[PDB]
């Protein structure tokens, strides 16, 4: 037995969840007997090796494609390639937006189990079992994959642990297939405030309601000395700008050591920004809102009533 | 010139849902609407009618039961030129790889130019089917569209997708191609009275497996590629909640805000 990490990069650097893929594996291979191959992917991957070269890592797969970074022609042929080269029983991916670009295509062309953003994995026996999300995480729905030589799981990033420490993969070398993709890179593109990288915030989601409701939020964070934030709906609204967005695609609030949410349900893509905050309040009229099962206190109620009374005692 | 619009009616389960036995939860505590995504998506497509003086069209499609017909019509409402169900009683609980079988078969019939799909659904958030449907039809293809530089027949298209902690990046892809579109690509519509009116005239095309060549033997749970073994609601926190008056909750709030300066 194999079990099959592929990695991931950009602009560069290795990003973490890696690291956490790794992790994955390992806490899941049945025999210490088994191995644990990592494959990494790209015309200048080579660089990444002493980064990769650590616990958990059996061999480290080099895969030099056409380009430098993702492009989902390319990944589907060398990780189709490698699965044929080491017939793991099961291929483990970060669900992340690259992986949404080939994932899914894999599973699809011959008969692989297919799984994604996958937050528990365990085996029972013989028995790969799967623990994944339903009607909007209210329910967790475990899975399995009758039949299946090989699965190919999608795993949600920051779930699993990494290892501490340093190792020896035997590294090797390979060519991606060759693949005239049909797709071509070009810039990546960013588009003053401050960095939400600071103490104390005050976050407002859908909740709210329209835009003229900021104004007193806005106001009542100026007044307890918060920082403005939201999630993504009021920020695409365009409402507040990018800049204060927390989640997987703005900031990831690090320093933040209070963080009230205010009509915020707690997405998947949120928490991700901010999940990691030691206290967390949260005030949304929903008592089975995800947002409640992080925070450390609770309140059911408007978030409107709530608003004016805190801006009244203040 | 033509774009297919795939869409799903996705289920939001109300507070206090069960579950049956063990499998799912209670067909009664759903409620159905358009999936979020699916209106950017369509909304884009509409875009592209709207700017070009050539006639483009914009045709949605559903892989659903009955139910559906109503979200189908909504889209109708909103500008779309057609609107498809594909359905049997076979089809039902087929993963995304399967969904992605049978949308394939429909968008090769209607032979568009460019398909498009939604990064994920709000419900099963599987964020599979449409690079799926890209596979089995063998076009190239993105995930995670923020923008989108299109004019009805090029043939290569310049697309943004949208990183982890926030940059975007340009993408020069081939078309036809499909891609699966992001929220905040675009600001949707609403429909206008007129619209609703109209669209309360227009047909909803039924279309069952064997129109597209497939059979009881290609769809449904059966032929997906993991099986449910059971759902369950998770066990919600170890936090603490608050109860009393506003004056409370809120006294409290700031107790805690306050031991924390
Ligand atoms: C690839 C991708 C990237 C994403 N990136 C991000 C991201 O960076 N950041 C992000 O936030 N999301 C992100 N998402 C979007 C995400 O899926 C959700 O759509 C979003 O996080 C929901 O925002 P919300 O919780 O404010 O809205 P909702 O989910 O609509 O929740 C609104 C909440 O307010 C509560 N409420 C309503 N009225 C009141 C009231 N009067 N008093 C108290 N509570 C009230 C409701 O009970 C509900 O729980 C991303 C999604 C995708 C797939
Ligand atoms: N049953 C379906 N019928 C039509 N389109 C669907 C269906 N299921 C998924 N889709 C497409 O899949 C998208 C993404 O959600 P997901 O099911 O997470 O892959 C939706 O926006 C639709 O484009």
């Amino acid at each position: 037995s194999k079990i099959l990490v592929i990695a991931e990069h950009r602009r560069n650097d290795l990003r973490p969840v890696s690291l956490e893929l790794i992790g994955a594996a390992n806490g899941l291979k049945k025999s210490g007997e088994d191995k644990v191959v990592v494959a990494v992917i790209g015309s200048q991957a080579d660089a990444f090796v002493p980064a990769l070269s650590v616990n958990g890592v059996d061999e480290l797969v080099v895969v030099k494609g056409s380009s430098i970074d993702f492009d989902p022609d390319v990944f589907e042929a060398s990780v189709s390639a490698l699965i044929a080269a080491h017939n793991p029983s099961v291929v483990l991916l970060p669900h992340s937006v690259d992986s949404l670009g080939y994932a899914s295509s894999l599973a699809s062309k011959t008969g692989y189990g297919f799984a994604t953003d996958v937050y528990i994995v365990e085996y029972q026996g013989d028995e790969l079992v799967a623990t994944r999300g339903g009607y909007n995480q209210k329910v967790n729905v475990e899975v399995d994959f009758p039949g299946k030589s090989t699965v190919v799981l999608t795993i949600r990033p920051s779930v699993f642990k990494p290892l501490e420490g340093a190792g020896s993969p035997v590294v090797s070398n390979v060519d991606a297939p060759s693949v005239q993709s049909r797709s071509q890179n070009k810039d990546y593109v960013e588009v003053d405030i401050d960095i939400t990288t600071v103490d104390f915030i005050m976050s407002i989601g859908r909740g709210i309601g329209e835009e003229t409701n900021v104004e007193q939020f806005r106001e009542l964070a100026d007044e307890a000395g918060a920082t403005l934030c939201c999630s993504r709906p009021i920020a695409d609204a365009g409402w507040l700008p990018k800049s204060r967005q927390v989640g997987q695609s703005g900031k990831v609030v690090g320093s933040c050591k209070l963080y009230v949410a205010m009509g915020i349900s707690g997405s998947i893509q949120h928490m991700a920004g901010m999940k990691h905050v030691p206290t967390i309040i949260a005030v949304n009229t929903d008592p089975g809102a995800s947002i409640f099962t992080i925070a450390k206190y609770g309140i059911v109620a408007d978030i409107f009533d709530i608003e004016e009374e805190l801006k009244a005692q203040l | 010139m033509k774009i297919l619009v795939a869409v799903k009616q996705t289920a939001a389960l109300e507070e206090d849902f069960e579950i049956r036995d063990g499998m799912d939860v209670d067909e009664d505590f759903m409620m159905y609407d358009l999936n979020e995504w699916d209106d950017f998506s369509l909304e884009e497509a509409m875009k592209i009618k709207e700017s070009s003086d050539t006639d483009v069209e914009v045709v949605v499609v559903s892989v659903g039961p009955d139910r559906v017909d109503e979200s189908l019509r909504k889209c109708l409402a909103k500008g779309a030129d057609r609107a498809v169900r594909v359905w049997d009683d076979a089809a039902e609980g087929s993963d995304a790889i399967v969904v992605g079988r049978i949308l394939t078969e429909v968008i090769k019939k209607e032979a568009p130019d460019m398909v498009f799909a939604g990064v994920q659904s709000s419900d099963q958030a599987y964020a599979s089917t449409g690079i799926s449907v890209a596979s089995y039809l063998n076009w190239p293809h993105a995930a995670v569209v923020a923008d989108l530089q299109y004019k009805p027949g090029d043939n290569k298209a310049v697309i943004r997708r949208e990183l982890e902690g926030g940059m975007l990046q340009e993408v020069e892809i081939n078309c036809p191609a499909v891609l699966t579109i992001q929220l905040g690509i675009n600001k949707p519509r609403y429909a206008s009275l007129r619209g609703i009116k109209q669209a309360a005239t227009k047909p909803i095309e039924e279309v069952s497996l064997a129109d597209i060549g497939l059979s009881a033997n290609d769809v449904g749970a059966a032929q997906s590629m993991s099986r449910v073994r059971r759902m369950y609601i998770p066990e919600k926190g170890r936090a603490t909640m608050i109860e009393g008056t506003i004056s409370e909750q809120a006294a409290k709030i700031i107790q805690i805000i306050n031991e924390f300066k």
